[PDB]
């Protein structure tokens, strides 16, 4: 809808460092570096072939790091120790963080491709406080009445 | 107006967001604007699926 | 203060690597993005790409993905950057200038342009400069710069002392890859046929020099 | 989906005049002029608002979705070239510099010598010299036929004193077709000359 008439095309990340090429998070103590291509990459033309598949569970490869610098260059170098035994971690996919790509300046063939990835830690809160604005109240009021105080002579 | 607000997650997370919250009317898409390609496309989903890794 | 700066001319084989270097040091740089153009010849302008000093995240038009790639190095301090492409398979029509900008704020405008790097590619690797001479009948006279790969070379009439009304047309590039340009001095008209003139010139990047006499 | 145009681009104008220039667009306009060979510095942004360490002599006019970059006082200095840029499309750009300076064309016609037929290869050029408007036919024939595909034109830079312009017309030919016709014409016509002009030469 946002888009007159462009197929939409998803790519996995183009480059970058591995913050970004990366799914980083966190699950109790250690940190985790998982691919997630598979996730994003498909086309839409016009829905005319419903390619409909069995129940195909995802497995996602995921390197796990110790030597972080979570925040660019303000955060201090970590390292985090081993976690003892098994680690598993159940959370929810709420949001995902998209990035447009420009057009071309001859002919555009109806399409745009975004990619995932990228953005500040700051967008990360921005999708969450984006319905909370922070105002004073100013208790004095003054109008007009019909009442004037009857001063003693 | 509420006195203050609901709880909010410090959780970080880069590529997507990792259990945070819902909105309730459909898929959300927020930006700065959408015509401009420099800033991020934030999506916002209904539906959350269940990740385990 | 700003001192963008980007590196000095490169030429490639067709088919190879090449890379170019532009740097910023002179402000808070840990903020402000970066942008890559690049305007073929007697053309306007036109988009490469788009890094982020924060993350090197890049970002590429439909027709350069692939074979354009961006990357930036930093400092230990996070003063001074040093942003690097590489145009990896360069194709035959991509002979450009290629120029490093910065982002001021959200109206995506820029203030501070690079220097300006002057890439070629072709076939017809480097060779020394051939000139030809040409013989008159106001008028003209002229010097023919043919076959030689690449540019530039200097021009200049009898040790640059005679340089009456010069006239050097810009370096036009045939399909063999050898430029040629006209370099003519404007002459009177009656006495040509009978003076000798002298032609010289250089060509830095072979690094040979001939010197010609032009005879009626 | 952002369009752009631009002002006819062919535009000139005397010192010391105003010049318009006209730009439609759906976002935000940032003013870029250029020199030859040169990084281009940004002039006006947001269309209206006046950048830092510019010249006064610059203005804008945000109406509805046309815009406009009125120059004052044209000064030599101001000569080259403008466009109009959004976030990702930019236009191919107007050229400007002096008009009127009026001046006829001379074809230059110069045989050349026979060491380059020693090493197979045929050169010879049409001169176009000392002219304005740019704008001319200049070909080649051989004994007054039609020749086209087969020649280099160049043009150097705006001349600086006279305000006039100068074309060069390259041939390049095979050994037959070369020597098979003793005497050529170069006719060309232009707004300058009055009356178009041919020329002829002798090789001795
Ligand atoms: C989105 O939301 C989900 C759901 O809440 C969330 O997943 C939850 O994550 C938390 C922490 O990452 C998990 O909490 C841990 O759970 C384990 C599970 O252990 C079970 O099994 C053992 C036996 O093996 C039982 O003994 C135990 O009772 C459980 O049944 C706990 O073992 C963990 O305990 C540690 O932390 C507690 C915090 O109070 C301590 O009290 C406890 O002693 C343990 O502390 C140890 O480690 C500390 C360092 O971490 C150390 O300081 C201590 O000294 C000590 O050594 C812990 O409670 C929770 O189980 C997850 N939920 C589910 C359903 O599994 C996601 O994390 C969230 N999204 C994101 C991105 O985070
Ligand atoms: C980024 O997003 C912002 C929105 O947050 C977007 O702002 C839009 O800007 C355009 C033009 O820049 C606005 O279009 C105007 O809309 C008003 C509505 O009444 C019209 O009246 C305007 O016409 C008059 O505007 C001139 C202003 O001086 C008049 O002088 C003149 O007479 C015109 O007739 C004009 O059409 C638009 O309203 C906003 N807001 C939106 C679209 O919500 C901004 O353009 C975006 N940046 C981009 C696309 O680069
Ligand atoms: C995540 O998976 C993708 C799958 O496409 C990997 O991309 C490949 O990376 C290798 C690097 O050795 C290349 O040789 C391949 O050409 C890439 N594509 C394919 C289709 O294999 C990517 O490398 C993975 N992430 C990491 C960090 O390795
Ligand atoms: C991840 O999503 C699931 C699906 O909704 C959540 O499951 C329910 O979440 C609500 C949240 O208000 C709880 O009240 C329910 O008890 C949950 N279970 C069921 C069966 O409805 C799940 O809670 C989400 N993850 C986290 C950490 O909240
Ligand atoms: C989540 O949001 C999507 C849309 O963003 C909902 O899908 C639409 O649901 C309405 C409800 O009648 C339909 O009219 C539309 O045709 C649906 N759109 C599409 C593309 O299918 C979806 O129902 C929402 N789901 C939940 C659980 O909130
Ligand atoms: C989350 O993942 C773990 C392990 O990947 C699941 O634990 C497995 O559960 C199945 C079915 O209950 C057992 O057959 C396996 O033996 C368990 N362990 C392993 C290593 O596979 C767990 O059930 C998953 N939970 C959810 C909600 O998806
Ligand atoms: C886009 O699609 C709509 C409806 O499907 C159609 O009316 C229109 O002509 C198409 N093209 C453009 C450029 O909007
Ligand atoms: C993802 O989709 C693209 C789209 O054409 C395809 O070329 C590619 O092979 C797919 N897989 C990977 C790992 O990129
Ligand atoms: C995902 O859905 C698309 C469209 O129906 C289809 O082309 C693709 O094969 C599907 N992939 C999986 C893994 O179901
Ligand atoms: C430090 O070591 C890294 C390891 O690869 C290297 O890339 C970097 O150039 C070295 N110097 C500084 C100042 O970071
Ligand atoms: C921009 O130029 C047009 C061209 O005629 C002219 O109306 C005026 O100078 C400007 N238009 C505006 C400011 O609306």
């Amino acid at each position: 809808e946002h888009f007159p008439n462009k197929t939409i095309s998803f790519q996995p990340p183009s480059g970058g460092d591995l913050e970004i090429t990366m799914h980083h998070f966190n699950c109790r103590g250690e940190f985790f570096y998982c691919n997630t291509t598979q996730l994003f990459n498909s086309t839409w033309i016009n829905s005319t072939t419903i390619k409909e598949y069995n129940d195909t569970i995802i497995y996602l490869p995921c390197k796990i790091k110790q030597i972080i610098n979570m925040w660019q260059g303000v955060g201090q170098c970590m390292y985090a120790p081993p976690i003892r035994g098994k680690i598993n971690c159940v959370s929810n996919i709420t949001g995902i963080l998209l990035t447009r790509d420009g057009g071309d300046a001859n002919a555009t063939n109806d399409t745009e491709t975004f990619r995932p990835g990228g953005g500040n830690i700051k967008d990360n809160w921005r999708s969450e406080l984006y319905k909370y604005k922070v105002v004073q109240i100013e208790p004095l009021g003054i109008a007009p009445t019909k009442c004037k105080r009857r001063v003693v002579e | 107006s509420v006195q203050c607000t609901h709880g909010i997650k410090p959780v970080v997370s880069t590529q997507l967001l990792l259990n945070g919250s819902l909105a309730e009317g459909e898929i959300i898409i927020r930006s700065e604007n959408l015509t401009n390609n420099a800033k991020t496309i934030i999506v916002h989903l209904n539906k959350s699926v269940e990740i385990n890794c | 203060q700003v001192q963008l700066l980007q590196s000095g001319a490169a030429v490639t084989k067709p088919g190879a690597s090449v890379r170019v270097s532009c740097e910023a040091s002179g402000y808070n740089i840990r903020d402000y993005f970066i942008h890559w153009w690049r305007q073929a010849p007697g053309q306007g302008l036109q988009w490469v790409g788009w890094i982020n000093p924060k993350t090197g995240q890049p970002n590429n038009p439909r027709q350069f993905q692939g074979r354009v790639s961006l990357t930036r190095h930093a400092s230990w301090d996070f003063d001074t950057y040093s942003f690097y492409m590489d145009l990896k398979a360069l194709r035959s029509d991509d002979t450009a200038v290629y120029f490093c900008a910065r982002q001021r704020s959200d109206y995506w405008d820029f203030d501070v342009w690079g220097s300006g790097t002057q890439v070629t590619v072709s076939s017809a690797s480097t060779k020394g400069p051939s000139v030809f001479p040409l013989a008159p009948s106001t008028a003209a006279l002229g010097c023919l710069v043919k076959d030689y790969f690449p540019e530039p070379v200097t021009v200049s009439w009898n040790s640059g002392a005679l340089t009456s009304g010069v006239h050097t047309f810009p370096a036009v590039l045939q399909s063999s890859g050898l430029y040629s340009l006209s370099s003519v001095v404007t002459v009177p008209s009656s006495s040509l046929g009978t003076q000798t003139y002298i032609c010289n010139v250089n060509h830095k990047p072979s690094n040979t020099k001939v010197d010609k006499k032009v005879e009626p | 989906d952002i369009q752009m145009t631009q002002s006819p681009s062919s535009l000139s104008a005397s010192v010391g005049d105003t010049v318009t220039i006209t730009c439609q667009a759906n976002g935000y306009l940032n003013w870029y002029q250029q020199r030859r060979g040169k990084a281009p510095k940004l002039l006006i942004y947001d269309g209206s608002k006046l950048e830092r360490g510019v010249p006064s002599r610059f203005s804008g006019r945000r109406w509805g979705q046309e815009y406009n970059l009125t120059i004052n006082n044209l000064q030599p200095e101001d000569i080259a070239t403008y466009f109009c840029q959004v976030y990702e499309f930019v236009v191919p750009g107007t050229r400007l510099d002096l008009k009127r300076t009026v001046a006829a064309p001379s074809v230059f016609i110069f045989p050349p010598s026979d060491e380059q037929l020693k090493s197979g290869t045929a050169s010879v050029v049409c001169l176009l010299n000392n002219f304005y408007p740019r704008e001319a036919k200049v070909q080649w024939k051989v004994d007054n036929a039609l020749q086209s595909g087969n020649s280099q034109e160049s043009v150097t830079e705006q001349d600086s004193k006279d305000s006039t312009y100068s074309l060069s017309s390259t041939l390049t030919l095979s050994k037959a077709d070369y020597e098979k016709h003793k005497v050529y014409a170069c006719e060309v016509t232009h707004q300058g000359l009055s009356s178009p002009v041919t020329k002829s030469f002798n090789r001795g």
